[PDB]
């Protein structure tokens, strides 16, 4: 490390990139997560 | 007598046979794209295509070889060329040591010796000498611009009338001087008034008002929208 | 530029004049008193300059009929002038050509 | 003035003359000559301590710090430091060439190289070096144990020659069984990547063809053989490229009377 | 083979068994060049210096030019050409030497001073050798090494007609 | 698919390209394109000068670079050994840096679905290309 | 008619893009992290 460490949140291998932007009303749903959008 | 054309210098370049040479050993090599390292122009007779004092050195700077070079511009040039002549080369050498020389007119500079008969310090500039060598006139200096062109995928293009005040810039830039300029009347032409030639071509000024609005219009319209 | 331009010294090559009637000894040495100088610095501080080498015939020294022998090709040899009228592009470039 | 070969600059140009262990550790290495140093000077290399004999001979090219310590010396150290007849000693820094190049950017046609693999001698290897590099021969390599190419006989055989002027040498390494067999296959099976081979300048000499090559190349023929050895070995046919042409001269020549004969048109020049 | 310049042991020795070692008749040492009968300069050749077919031709004279007199009281005209070896403003050897068809003479000098300065001033043909660059120049014993190897026996060069 | 695929990626940052298990790497373009996207037709022949500097013994010929008179955005097509075609998303504001780490991501993910379907594997080593980079040093 | 050949005419200066790893960008980010402070306490200064 160097100083105070913060690691951005990260997912699978596959759904990592390019995930699907299919929602539900106002929230991002997906098998893994879910996330007002 | 016999002039050469009833248009007078309307001749627009060379005779139709050294002009496909003149395109073609003067053909520009294409890119293969890559990363250059170095663009050279160094200055070699085109007879004896010798590895020369820089030419063999800054070739050997990378490892690289001279003669290569030299027999392939050697024996390239062996043919279609005069003797006794100089050219520039560019070379455009890249990451991997890939090579591909161009072969440039031979400008300006030490051209006047086959033009106003003498040698170069001869030519010394407006602060080394303040006289000059043979004169020169605004026809002498029309036909030398033909032998120069950085256009070669275009020949027409520029026309002569845009790249023409540079050679007689450098000669003038070394002090020479042509009739034109620096002076206080015109050529003298004893076939008709010496007077009136002014007066004379002052309309074969307007024959080419019709016509540098349509030697430069037919590059915009040679070329996208 | 030190080589890779031609260096020589022949003369030129006439196939005619550029009038009809050749003057003598003295009208070619008359107009060549003009000769002598130049403008060489065109400004509220101008003044003249020394000329020299100017030749014996300033009518045809290179203005029609003559040729000079400047080609680097094998197949070419010197290219002549012979006519005066359809300057290419010239009438505009005989006052503005010049650092006015 | 330093009349004492006790003094620190003296005994670093000692072990920096003679010994080789020494020399790299500090990147350093002697050099001998009053018209071998400013040609040195000329393309931009500066001695670190040039020391001059006490005397006559003191051209100042360079001076005002040219890498300062211009120490006069005595005729004493004249003599022990220096062997040389030069009243102009100095000593420069080590440059390198990459051990890569050999590996990668092998070119086809005109790559004709050099060996040189024996116990060699001074004077002898420079001047091989100088007229190797003197064609512009590429990948100029050493063997088991040929004598360092940063000697102090060496650059005053050499003459110029060991910095770049134009030298791509290389120098090559040691292996396991107190041998170089494995010398060869990490480099010269890979150096049969581009394809010819040739075992000319052994004192014995087999197959021997023997200077006789009548066709002016086929010109675009993108193979070319490589150098040789000095001692009768058979070692040069134990790795895997089956060419085997060993060379000999023609006349009542001997040692060192073979090299120079062959590698003057047995070098890039095959186009007459 | 002549050495014509104010030379040095025993850049020579490895020189006079190239007349041997390749079956050379005598060998013009211009002398005082240097030492000739050193007890390097003869062992820089492995005795083979002091063989039967090499008698040491050591050559007392100067830049008088009578030595091409010498030339000319060295077995006559119609024997030795020039033999000048000189800087690279000339031909090459597998031109000059390659087109012998007659004979001719050899000639190698030391870098300081290359020959008497009245060498050159009578030659039709003098000898260069490549170089890796311009200012660049080879040895005094690499000079007649790949000449005195060339004028050997030209056998090579007769199968070479073409 | 013989085991579950990987759940986790590597961290390089790659600024290479190569055929780990792509078969094929066209783009397409248009000249007459002029004004509308300068620097997205900036990019995309920009990753062309980067794709033709693979990385792996190939001959680097596997990219093709075709001349659309269609006026179109320009738009890259990769499609792998098995078949897949993955078209990466060429945004107003991404360069050629930003498409290789895009592929290349794409390509891993590509390779272990393949290894996964019981394709053979094309081990990267060095060969000519960690080398005449070691150069670069 | 052309320069050298062996392998492939790679072009596009083949000299870059050294693909750094994870803790080259770990440090290669941190490196830069400490610049822009190392620029900042500059500029307290003056």
């Amino acid at each position: 490390f160097q100083s105070e460490p913060y690691f951005e949140e990260e997912i699978e291998a596959y759904r990592a990139h390019h995930r699907p932007d299919v929602y539900v009303y106002k929230y991002n749903v997906s098998p893994t997560h879910l996330s007002l959008r | 007598p016999k002039t050469v054309n009833i248009e007078p210098g309307s001749n627009r370049f060379l005779d139709p046979n050294v002009e496909a040479k003149a395109k073609d050993i003067f053909a520009v090599p294409e890119f293969p794209n890559k990363a250059v390292l170095h663009n050279w122009r160094f200055f070699i007779k085109a007879g004896k295509a010798a590895t020369g004092p820089p030419v063999g050195q800054e070739f050997s700077k990378l490892g690289l070889k001279a003669m290569d070079f030299a027999k392939a511009f050697n024996d390239r040039t062996k043919p279609h060329f005069k003797d006794d002549i100089e050219l520039i080369v560019r070379i455009q050498v890249y990451f991997d040591k890939s090579y591909i020389f161009r072969i440039e007119p031979p400008p300006t500079a030490w051209f006047l010796l086959r033009a106003i008969r003498k040698k170069r310090g001869e030519t010394g500039p407006v602060v080394l000498r303040g006289n000059y060598c043979a004169y020169l006139t605004l026809e002498m200096c029309y036909e030398i611009a033909k032998m120069k062109q950085m256009s070669w995928g275009k020949v027409e293009y520029p026309p002569i009338e845009v790249r023409v005040r540079r050679v007689v810039g450098q000669a003038r830039r070394m002090g020479i001087a042509i009739i034109g300029i620096d002076t206080v009347h015109s050529s003298p032409v004893k076939g008709m008034t010496e007077k009136q030639y002014l007066e004379e071509s002052e309309k074969h000024r307007k024959v080419h008002m019709i016509q540098y609005e349509a030697l430069k219009a037919k590059e915009l319209e040679s070329a996208p929208l | 530029k030190r080589s890779g331009k031609p260096s020589d010294l022949p003369d030129y090559k006439q196939v005619y004049l550029p009038y009809d009637t050749a003057p003598t000894k003295t009208e070619l040495d008359r107009e060549r008193r003009k000769f002598m100088h130049a403008y060489s610095g065109r400004m509220e501080h101008r003044k003249m300059v020394e000329v020299k080498d100017v030749p014996q015939n300033m009518y045809t020294y290179g203005k029609e009929g003559m040729s000079i022998p400047i080609s680097i090709f094998k197949d070419q040899a010197d290219p002549v002038i012979g006519p005066e009228w359809t300057y290419p592009g010239i009438f505009e470039n005989k006052i503005v050509a010049q650092h006015w | 003035v330093i009349d004492d070969v006790n003094h620190a600059l003296v005994q670093h140009f000692l072990k920096l003359s003679t010994n080789d262990k020494y020399r790299q550790a500090r990147q350093m290495l002697v050099i001998g000559g009053r018209a071998m140093i400013e040609e040195l000077c000329r393309a931009g290399h500066r001695p670190r301590h040039l020391m001059v004999e006490c005397g006559k001979p003191i051209p100042e090219f360079l001076h005002d710090r040219r890498k300062t310590d211009v120490v006069l010396v005595d005729r004493s150290v004249s003599v022990a430091v220096t062997p040389g007849s030069d009243g102009y000693v100095g000593d420069f820094a080590i440059p390198t060439p990459p051990m890569k190049e050999k590996l990668i950017a092998n070119h086809q046609r005109l790559n004709r190289v050099l060996v040189l693999d024996n116990i060699e001698d001074p004077g002898v290897l420079g001047t091989l070096l100088r007229t190797a590099s003197g064609y512009q021969y590429d990948a100029i390599i050493a063997t088991n144990h040929c004598a360092d190419l940063y000697d102090h006989r060496v650059v005053r055989a050499a003459r110029g020659a060991h910095f770049q002027t134009s030298v791509p040498i290389y120098t090559l390494k040691d292996e396991d069984g107190d041998d170089v067999y494995g010398l060869l296959n990490h480099i010269v099976e890979r150096n049969n990547l581009l394809p010819l081979c040739y075992i000319a300048q052994a004192d014995a000499a087999g197959v021997d063809g023997e200077t006789a090559g009548t066709q002016t190349g086929f010109v675009s023929s993108p193979e070319a053989p490589v150098g040789r050895v000095f001692r009768s070995s058979v070692v040069g046919a134990a790795p895997v490229p089956l060419p085997a042409p060993r060379q000999s001269d023609s006349s009542y020549a001997a040692s060192l009377s073979r090299e120079l004969a062959s590698v003057s048109q047995a070098r890039e020049e095959l186009l007459s | 083979l002549v050495l014509d310049n104010i030379e040095d042991p025993g850049v020579l020795g490895t020189l006079l068994r190239t007349a041997s070692g390749y079956q050379y008749d005598a060998i013009i040492a211009t002398n005082h060049c240097a030492d000739l009968y050193d007890h390097r300069v003869v062992r820089a050749a492995r005795g083979a210096h002091f063989q039967t077919s090499v008698p040491i031709y050591t050559l007392k004279d100067e830049d008088g030019d009578d030595v091409y007199g010498l030339l000319n009281h060295i077995v006559e005209r119609n024997n030795l050409l020039p033999l000048c070896y000189i800087a690279q403003a000339d031909a090459a050897g597998v031109d000059g030497e390659t087109a012998g068809t007659q004979t001719g003479f050899v000639s190698s000098p030391e870098a300081p001073v290359g020959r008497v300065f009245r060498s050159s001033v009578v030659g039709a043909a003098p000898v260069p050798l490549p170089a890796p660059r311009q200012s660049d120049s080879s040895y005094a014993a690499s000079l007649s090494r790949e000449l005195a190897s060339v004028s050997q026996a030209r056998e090579e060069l007769l199968s070479d007609f073409c | 698919a013989k085991r579950p695929l990987a759940v986790v990626a590597p961290k390089t940052s790659h600024k290479h390209l190569f055929l780990m298990h792509m078969e094929k790497v066209t783009v397409t373009v248009s000249p007459l394109l002029f004004g509308y996207g300068h620097t997205l037709q900036k990019a995309a022949l920009d990753f062309y000068r980067r794709g033709l500097s693979a990385r792996s013994p190939f001959p680097s010929d596997k990219m093709f670079l075709y001349y659309s008179i269609d006026h179109i955005t320009p738009k890259i097509e990769v499609t792998w050994l098995d078949g897949s075609v993955y078209v990466p998303p060429l945004i107003e504001g991404v360069k050629a840096q930003d498409l290789i780490q895009m592929v290349m991501e794409q390509a891993w993910l590509a390779a272990d679905r393949m290894s996964a379907e019981g394709r053979v594997l094309n081990p990267i080593a060095i060969d000519d290309y960690k080398w005449e980079q070691l150069i670069a040093f | 008619a052309a320069a050298a050949a062996a392998a492939a005419a790679a072009a596009a200066a083949a000299a870059a893009a050294a693909a750094a790893a994870a803790a080259a960008a770990a440090a290669a980010a941190a490196a830069a992290a400490a610049a822009a402070a190392a620029a900042a306490a500059a500029a307290a200064a003056a």
